[PDB]
């Protein structure tokens, strides 16, 4: 009954930033539903990039100064929508991007782990072909 | 969801059923999501809607799991795909009168 | 250190700030009928806790190692990884679930190696 | 990180198996904070069995599992048309989490 | 043995997630005032006369008004209590046994009635924890937590539109409602100030009306709309709690329409509005689908003494959405109600236990 | 027995105790009011023997539990430790040194315990 | 089970008392008669539980506690002291000569306890 | 020690031998329907509602039927509670204080008595053991054993000759008497069916008691005389209650004389029979020895639905050993019914220990 839709199809200049976004369908607030942003280099394995639980900015130590997470939080008219910002996209940023709702709220089942939680569901996939 | 033909005039009855028998906070929509009526628990609440003096609900089969909607003198400007708003497996219900 | 007063990255500072709690454990037609049945089922219940307490392999506190080989398909602390820091909860609840299992695993394993020696050993 | 190796890679069988779908790890995880993606053909991966082998309610009962130190094999019994996919073991404990190398079911 | 052996604590603030029933707390008034419904005078368990609390410092806890399951037991115990209490004479029950509607008559006599304070207490162990912060949006994160072993002074009121007698938001007001500016849930908002009404017809204010319309409209414009102007329209429609007001005025229940109230424009860019109430004898039942029918009042002219705390009401729902807004009283359910008296809670419980796997090695 | 001797201070207490001690057992209608004592009693008498319970010591009449009763304290004779008891003034006074020295020894038995417990580490 | 068993006398009631044991926890209106009965029946298991807790053994099914079983009363080959255990008449005499055993072997460990106790000097 | 020291166990299903008063076990019913004795509700403590039950197996364990000691505390709280119970007007006590007849004079108001079901729960311990095979002759082992913490559904009725609305035998009748044949003791048989006899004169039916006197007629054979014909006489003579049977008919007590029932003649090689009743004004107390007096009957023809389930009754002891067995009605001793109720039952306790005589020398 939840159903999680990223942002469309985007080719960007070598040395550019990005902007995808991440709406989540029958979600209330990234208060509730932490999301975590994981890459993935066009059909090979998913690389977690970073996360923005709790309205916190931050990625991996691999992803850090390069990556932030924003998440502007909208409820009723429009969903929650999550964004992500990656600075300087190089030739060798071509990938696939990909967000994560699932909900914080609920604390004793299994969903989580010191902000990397368990991906329930997933967008459509985001392929960016830096050209 | 579930087609429900029609006619101009006539005293149709639009069914909002759930899976559990339970009475709970339901929503009758038009098309545009405008709130038709509902409850507050045990009250008839006709929300802001066109229909308001032609929508109906029944009081006995709430907590038999339906929360219905009676609409007396149809017409085809009251045919309208309604959201039946329970359990979030909303059985929109739709009404063709031409 | 407080009564939740931390927060931190998971193992050990936990034993430790649960090590300075358990350190200072202490804390140092007229009037009633309702009340009374309630203290006497909370003793009873807090007795009837505190004998399966009794009956238990450790009898320890903070730092006790019973029996039970927390083997390697559950061991991948390294060594001095162990004593820390810890607060973390959904986490908890899962890492608070396998303490009991350890415990209960624990616990029948020094009762049976206490059995099983007091059958066996018979230390003259 | 803990990188982990989803063994094997690729697999036949027919419908109705018993398979176990080993997973290497250098660290073992207590209570198996790996989270198996079944990436079918035409579908994004999706959760099967939380907390490795703990009960869940919107996956059926075809797939269990067990651990056995640095593996992790999962024992799906009952192989069908819908489990020839592409499974996705996936550490969510250390930071970053890491996939394994996938596993393919096929005939 | 050289490998990890864990540890056993001991009087641990660690938790682990409870699913139960709690008891009421109120004081047995039982032997002295009377014995007759006032509020939890039946059999209610007493209140402890010093309640306990302990602040949790960098906590960041969050909490849901929805999921609570403190809220699953207050409702349970205030229909019960209706029950045995002030009875109406005469109960409806339309049951299929398309369905036969029952009927049972008994007496319906009338008592000077008001709300008392109920503490909410639990068993051994179940940590009930309190969120204390200023921004609580109800779904939502609490930096300021402190956990309690019963609830505070609670004073619930069952009622419509607004909570009577109830307890306070945070600054101006709180938009703790479910969604915020969906158009398909309901407005869940509680005042901060007790907006005193007099009876007597109810003599409402117009400076604390404007004040509390003024408060609420700048919190909508903050959640939903930067340069928007929020206008008040009137009633929704419906049955006679939904137009009007049911409050507790002596015992009574007054039924102003709230139309005359909500017609204010606000701008982002005065001594007593009486507004007509009713003499109330029968009312459809509120605790279940059903009428009631109760004894007159003993006053022609009924005084009463109540201060309004609490705002939840309706929304036209259009688009509309920042050209400008417009809502409309109504609401107050008695599911809603009740969870929104116990909105920052929950219940957890512990043994004193936990681990650190270590290579002590200690006999036994 | 209780309270049948009379003489200098501060031995035998310690072995009158100890034949008592040796023989610790000597072995509409009825009632509320006095029931509420009887579960009061136990709740005090139960509270007391947990506090009891999480005692360095656990042992009667001769015990050496870790605080040193330093030499600012200790001033007895090798054998005049036990010969004699009784003394009331006086035994309050020497009561309450009894007591701190009570906290004191189950504090550091308890102090060593711990400390022993973290570090030992006895396979 | 709770009496499923009939045979010969001394050991597998030792047994089954073990799996028992191992087993040990199978895991105007409303009121006023009978919440006395159960504080009066907290009240006795409580007070046996006390006294339960002044005892020498504190451990359960095989136990060592100091009194000597003599040669009067020892006639019990090695291999014969754990086979298989029912039998009434002969068991209030069995229940009685096991409790005379209990209170002389708990007095006997309170004695070595407290004489040691008197004695030791492990520091 | 090298020599042997022994074990200590826990949570043992051994027991000791038990000596004490058990109380009644009857729910409260004390509020609503009344607390006139209807048969336990003066102060009666309620009954567990789940009874607990754990059968023995292998268990020989025997049973005397006068040696049970929960049997003494049923008929002191049985007197105790007719005394602050259904009162007569006239009491009567002859004591030498040759003696002097004592006389106590009080109310004697009449109200509908029925009896209730009264289990019977012991205290903390005090095991409870239910005897639960066929072939149970009173003084006669069992080996189908079954422990209670609390005695199954007894339904006591304080009466004469034949036990009214209580427990069942097995499988045809059970001669349970001290000696089966002795023209010494009193033969205690208890019933198998409900024989419903019908008062209004008690219209007996005829088939149903051909029925109970050819069922008790062939145990008596299996118990004496293979070869042998057993007559039936009328009855023994004595008092009202000896010659005619007392039971609860509505409260009331009619007194019809079994000595046209008993007459049935059966060999080894039909509407209503209805008996001469009498209204029931004044009578022999079967409390202790005296007499008493109530209030007249509200009816004067008075209708009552009861099952008698029991069989005790005198001989005439002649030798006539086997050519012919004779017996009469009557008995239904007071001591008795009392040892009658609960003829299957004994009370024993434990505290958790046991031994095994060991050389495991563990320390402490
Ligand atoms: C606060 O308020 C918001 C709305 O204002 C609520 O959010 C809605 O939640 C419901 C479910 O709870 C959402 O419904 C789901 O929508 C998915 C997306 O479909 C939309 O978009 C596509 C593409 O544009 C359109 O074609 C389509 O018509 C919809 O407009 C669907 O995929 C979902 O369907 C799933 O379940 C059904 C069940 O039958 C299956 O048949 C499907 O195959 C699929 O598996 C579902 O219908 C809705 O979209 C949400 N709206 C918004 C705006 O977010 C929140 O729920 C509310 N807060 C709370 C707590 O209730
Ligand atoms: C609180 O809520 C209630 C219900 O929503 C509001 O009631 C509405 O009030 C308006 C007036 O503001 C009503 O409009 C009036 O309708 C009258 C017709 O009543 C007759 O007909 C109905 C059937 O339609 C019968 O049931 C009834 O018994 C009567 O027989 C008109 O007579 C009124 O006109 C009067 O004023 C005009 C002013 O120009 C004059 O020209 C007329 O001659 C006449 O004097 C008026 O039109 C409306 O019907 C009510 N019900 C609704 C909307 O459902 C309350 O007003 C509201 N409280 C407030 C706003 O303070
Ligand atoms: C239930 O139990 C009672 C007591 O045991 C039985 O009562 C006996 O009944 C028999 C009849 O079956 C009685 O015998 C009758 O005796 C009468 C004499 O009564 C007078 O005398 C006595 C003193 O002896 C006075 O007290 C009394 O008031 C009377 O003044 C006779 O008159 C009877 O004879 C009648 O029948 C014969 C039949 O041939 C006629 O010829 C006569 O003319 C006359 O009509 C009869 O003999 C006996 O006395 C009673 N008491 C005993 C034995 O102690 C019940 O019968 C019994 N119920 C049964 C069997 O159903
Ligand atoms: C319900 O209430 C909770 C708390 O009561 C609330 O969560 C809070 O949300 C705000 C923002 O909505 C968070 O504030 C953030 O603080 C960080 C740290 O300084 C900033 O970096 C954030 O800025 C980011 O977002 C901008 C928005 O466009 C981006 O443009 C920018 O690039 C930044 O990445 C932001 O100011 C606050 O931290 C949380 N609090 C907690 C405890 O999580 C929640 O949003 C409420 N929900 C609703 C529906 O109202």
């Amino acid at each position: 009954q939840i159903h999680l839709v990223q942002s469309g199809t985007e080719v960007k200049k070598p040395g550019s930033s990005v902007t995808v976004s991440c709406k989540a369908y029958g979600v209330n607030t990234f208060g509730l539903y932490a999301v975590n942003w994981v890459r993935q280099a066009p059909g090979q394995s998913l690389e977690y990039i970073g996360q923005i639980w709790r309205w916190k900015s931050s990625a991996s130590h691999h992803f850090r100064g390069r990556v932030l997470i924003s998440a502007v939080d909208l409820t009723g008219s429009s969903p929650p929508i999550s964004s992500l910002e990656i600075k300087n996209l190089t030739s060798d940023d071509t990938a696939v991007y990909f967000c994560t709702t699932t909900s914080t709220y609920d604390k004793w089942s299994g969903l989580h782990h010191d902000g990397v939680m368990a991906f329930s569901s997933w967008g459509q996939g985001t392929l960016i072909s830096v050209s | 969801k579930k087609v429900v033909l029609g006619k101009k005039g006539d005293t149709v009855e639009l069914t909002c059923t759930a899976s559990q028998k339970k009475s709970i906070q339901f929503h009758w929509k038009n098309s545009n999501q405008i709130k038709i009526l509902g409850n507050q628990g045990s009250f008839l609440t006709k929300g802001p809607s066109k229909l308001n003096d032609r929508a109906d609900s029944r009081r006995s089969l709430w907590d038999q799991g339906n929360f219905p909607l009676i609409i007396k003198n149809l017409k085809i400007e009251d045919s309208d795909t309604y959201i039946c708003e329970v359990e979030d497996q909303k059985e929109e219900v739709q009404l063709l009168v031409f | 250190l407080g009564f939740l007063g931390a927060a931190g990255s998971t193992m050990g500072a936990a034993s430790m700030t649960l090590t300075v709690q358990a350190r200072n454990l202490l804390s140092g037609t007229v009037w009633g009928i309702k009340q009374l049945q309630a203290r006497v089922l909370a003793v009873e219940r807090y007795l009837r806790d505190q004998q399966l307490l009794g009956i238990w392999g450790c009898s320890g506190k903070l730092i006790c190692c019973t029996n039970v080989p927390w083997n390697s398909s559950w061991s991948n602390r390294n060594l001095s990884e162990i004593w820390d820091n810890m607060t973390w909860l959904q986490w908890d609840k899962e890492i608070s679930n396998y303490t009991q299992i350890i415990y209960g695993l624990l616990e029948e394993s020094q009762n049976q190696q206490e059995k099983n020696e007091q059958d066996l050993l018979a230390l003259d | 990180d803990i990188q982990m190796t989803q063994s094997p890679s690729t697999l036949s069988a027919s419908i109705g198996d018993t398979v176990r779908i080993s997973c290497r790890a250098s660290q073992s995880i207590t209570g198996n904070w790996v989270a198996w993606y079944q990436q079918r053909p035409g579908k994004a991966p999706r959760l099967l069995i939380y907390r490795g082998a703990a009960l869940l309610g919107g996956v059926p009962s075809r797939f269990s599992g067990s651990a056995a130190g640095t593996d992790f094999t999962l024992t799906i019994g009952n192989l069908q048309a819908e489990d020839f996919g592409t499974f996705y073991c996936q550490q969510y404990d250390t930071y970053p989490g890491t996939f394994g190398q996938g596993t393919k079911v096929e005939v | 043995a050289e490998n990890l052996w864990v540890t056993v604590y001991y009087g641990v603030p660690v938790w682990k997630d409870a699913e139960t029933t709690l008891f009421c707390a109120s004081d047995a008034k039982a032997y002295e005032t009377e014995k007759h419904n006032v509020w939890a005078t039946h059999a209610c368990v007493p209140t402890d006369p010093n309640p306990q609390e302990i602040h949790l410092e960098n906590v960041t806890e969050e909490f849901n008004m929805w999921k609570n399951n403190m809220v699953e037991q207050m409702h349970t115990d205030i229909i019960s209590l209706w029950d045995q209490s002030l009875k109406p004479c005469v109960k409806l029950t339309p049951l299929c046994v398309n369905c036969n509607t029952s009927a049972i008559t008994q007496a319906c006599p009338k008592v000077s009635f008001e709300p008392i304070p109920i503490h909410y207490c639990a068993p051994a162990g179940f940590a009930i924890l309190k969120c204390k912060d200023k921004k609580f949006n109800g779904t939502g994160p609490c930096p300021s937590v402190s956990t309690v072993q019963c609830t505070h002074g609670i004073k619930p009121v069952v009622s419509t539109q607004l909570l009577l007698n109830g307890s306070l938001a945070e600054e101006e007001v709180m938009i703790r409602s479910e969604n915020i500016t969906n158009n398909a849930k309901n407005i869940l908002v509680q005042f901060n100030t007790p907006v005193q009404i007099n009876c007597t017809h109810c003599n409402v204010s117009k400076a604390t009306w404007n004040e509390t319309l003024g408060k609420v409209v700048k919190q909508l414009r903050k959640h939903f709309g930067n340069n928007t102007i929020i206008r008040f329209a009137n009633s929704s429609g419906g049955d006679l709690e939904v137009t009007t007001h049911s409050f507790n005025c002596g015992g009574e229940f007054f039924y102003c329409n709230t139309s005359g109230l909500f017609n204010s424009t606000w701008i982002s860019n005065n001594d007593s509005i009486t507004l007509p109430c009713r003499i109330k004898q029968i009312i459809n039942m509120w605790q279940r689908i059903g009428q009631a029918m109760y004894a007159p009042p003993i006053q022609g002219v009924i005084r009463c003494v109540s201060n309004i705390t609490g705002l939840i009401l309706t929304r036209d729902g259009g688009s509309t959405n920042s050209t400008t807004e417009t809502f409309r009283p109504g609401g107050g359910d008695m599911r809603d109600n009740w969870r929104s008296e116990l909105y920052k809670y929950k219940v957890v419980k512990i043994e004193p236990l936990g681990v650190a796997p270590t290579r002590c090695k200690r006999r036994v």
